[PDB]
RNA sequence: CUUGACUGCGAGACAGACACGUCGAGCAGGUACGAAAGUAGGUCUUAGUGAUCCGGUGGUUCUGUAUGGAAGGGCCAUCG
RNA sequence: AGCCUGCUUGUGUAGGAUAGGUGGGAGGCUUUGAAGCGUGGACGCCAGUUCGCGUGGAGCCAUCCUUGAAAUACCACCCUGGCAUGCUUGAGGUUCUAACUCUGGUCCGUAAUCCGGAUCGAGGACAGUGUAUGGUGGGCAGUUUGACUGGGGCGGUCUCC
RNA sequence: AUUAAAAACACAGCACUCUGCAAACACGAAAGUGGACGUAUAGGGUGUGACGCCUGCCCGGUGCCGGAAGGUUAAUUGAUGGGGUUAGCGCAAGCGAAGCUCUUGAUCGAAGCCCCGGUAAACGGCGGCCGUAACUAUAACGGUCCUAAGGUAGCGAAAUU
RNA sequence: AAUGGGUCAGCGACUUAUAUUCAGUGGCAAGCUUAACCGUAUAGGGUAGGCGUAGCGAAAGCGAGUCUUAAUAGGGCGUUUAGUCGCUGGGUAUAGACCCGAAACCGGGCGAUCUAUCCAUGAGCAGGUUGAAGGUUAGGUAACACUGACUGGAGGACCGAACCCACUCCCGUUGAAAAGGUAGGGGAUGACUUGUGGAUCGGAGUGAAAGGCUAAUCAAGCUCGGAGAUAGCUGGUUCUC
RNA sequence: GAGUCGGCAAACAGACUUUGAUCCGGAGAUCUCUGAAUGGGGGAACCCACCUAGGAUAACCUAGGUAUCUUGUACUGAAUCCAUAGGUGCAAGAGGCGAACCAGGGGAACUGAAACAUCUAAGUACCCUGAGGAAAAGAAAUCAACCGAGAUUCCCUUAG
């Protein structure tokens, strides 16, 4: 679904309050992009769902330690 | 935020760690065998290897010598 | 003259379902005036108007979420 | 748009010429500031200045010498018309490939017009999506659309004297 | 279906408009599917409704299409100003550097709109003002005006008087 | 000659909880009373709290006293002297709140065995007419034309049964029938009729378009929930003095 | 410890029991078909199979196996060299049902406001997903005013 395979951040509700103050039910969805990740340790590439703040994540923490507690979790990649 | 290692690209450098734009790094700089981010768990391991690239980066134009020879001299048919 | 188109009030009434509304001295702040008794709390009288809640403004002695302050609130004045 | 070093151009009244400016500085004599005229080179708020003076190891521009509201050399710091360009932040254009995209080819998983993976090709930092935002929006929706009234509608009326 | 079988709807033919293919479009929070295993002689939508003779005038309003590039304009940006707290100097009154904070909000912002042109087999429009002539109501006129322009061929007391 | 009731017998409409006010009746009394809870449990403990003994003011505050203004000067409120917790009634508030009763709105389902289109695969259309294009031939032309003859068998062709429809009359209207029948009528090789299986569904399908159809229901199906919706409206509300 | 062969269902048959039945508890055996349904299909209670072991004379039979997914493990190995994907076998576990309670995900509307839109109704109804016998919460980056109190949950008050 459009959840981040790495921060599992999934869509969220909330309102969508106008000028005379109606309430409109909206959908606030993460900013999932598909992107492929190269390992070193595999020399191979890693396409993988994920939202934009959990590339932050994988630049910050390396794709190999991201990896190693989503197959934790157990996912695809 | 890199450490580059080769010199004949347009602003390749071996030595000046340099702090350019993000996806610059993920997608081209990363994924060549061209640099590594700015980490302290091998740049003690650095400094171990610094006369390993002394040997390949040397012969690297001059293994372009005699290859360039036959690249001149026009004889493709159409 | 150049301010009583005063400030604090106010016995007691009239009207009145209520909210409203109408009439009305003496001490002072203090007064124009009159040289004085005294008259003056707008206009001969009855129309010329609009509640609350939100804001705006100027005061304030009041409040001021541990304390000192501020913010916000209250009170009084007045605007939309 | 900022920044940068050597920072060189100051052409009004008048002054031989020059005022963006303050201090030591009253002589510049380290080939004097090689020179009267002046060849060539730039520029001119037009005949003002700088460099091999055409020759070269020589007194010219005279520091109040006169004038101008502050003066001419010695030597330290800065901004200007701005100069080349490194260091860089803003809006273009076409380009590059490596993000992304392909409802293209080819392989493989495979006995598959799905799907991935590999590769070739194309587009390409666009497209597209998330989020924030302006515009449009009866496509859809929740509603409102007063009372009096010789029935209702039309008209008039609604508070005050 | 069960009071309307018709002049209604459909239709062949016609025109307008969209759509370059991962098509317009439609069903889908999406993948996907339909269009279509089609490709502008095709597909979608709109209106007219065989055929014959034909299809006048009006681009103001509203829509759509194109256009300079000016003015107004959104998030975003955060110049500058005004405050709140308080180190500290001053005997104190005071101001108050720095912070931190609350408001202010110059610049920077696109489409749209304002603006300009085209478009009516786009949605639409094809006058009322009087005396004229006459009569129930008229563009034939001189017209007065007014408008984007004031009805052409046809037809006419009509499925309309 | 306005409503309701054929009749009988049963049933059928002011309740309950929690807050509160007033009255009556009690216990205690300047005090009164406990709530959870504890409890060998309707006892007893538990006085947290609630109300009362003091008010006035927006408030700091002051108190048998503030505000106001520079004004202790002038009025409003209070003030010597009974309340509390039960219990039983009368009201009120919040709950479906005396009972019954909408059209409707929303949420999860069920349904295309009827019907509306569509998809796949099957088959039905007695009989009689008409005589398109093409052929062949003669005749005619420079071959092309162009006229006979023969053949051919086209068509949302014609006439007509099955079949499918449903224009008209009458009957029927408590029907034989919640849409028929009888006598006539339209199409009847097609944009036809039909069996079987399938596909699409409720602001949603489907529709040669009537708001039609989506199981005798359709300007938004059925069913079950929100739900005892709401009803300033209607009707009804039962022993006696 | 003297009657019994269940009930509607009383009778009748043929019987069983003091060598102890019927009856009552505990344990085991059997337990057809469907149903998560699990070998594959399917219109639930039906249809068609495969593999191994043993037995059976041109027909079968008996006892086991044969689902998927997750995790783990062994062997195997594509594009592609390496080894990843994938394949196969073994173990272990999961699925389904249940009135409420519980933690979450998504979430109305009639209604009240004497209309209605902010608001209410109400995070109610409803749908969905997990867990447990309870669940959640929980051991202070918590409150308090210069005095202190110390997890959470629950009831009573502060207090409408």
């Amino acid at each position: 679904s459009r959840v981040c395979q790495v921060t599992g951040k999934g869509p969220v509700t909330g309102n969508n309050i106008s000028h005379a103050h109606n309430k409109t039910r909206r959908r606030f969805l993460p900013n999932l992009q598909h992107h492929r990740f190269w390992v070193e340790s595999e020399k191979r590439f890693v396409r993988l769902r994920v939202s934009a703040k959990g590339m932050r994540i994988i630049d910050k923490r390396g794709i190999e330690a991201v990896l190693a507690d989503l197959r934790a979790r157990g996912e695809k990649f | 935020e890199v450490i580059l290692l080769e010199k004949v690209a347009n602003l390749g450098n071996l030595g000046d760690k340099v702090n350019i734009k993000g996806g610059y790094a993920r997608n081209f700089l990363l994924p060549q065998g061209k640099a590594t981010v700015a980490t302290a768990e091998n740049v003690a391991a650095f400094e171990a290897r610094r006369a390993e690239l002394e040997k390949a980066a040397a012969e690297k134009k001059a293994a372009a010598e005699a290859r360039a020879a036959q690249l001149s001299e026009l004889v493709v048919t159409l």
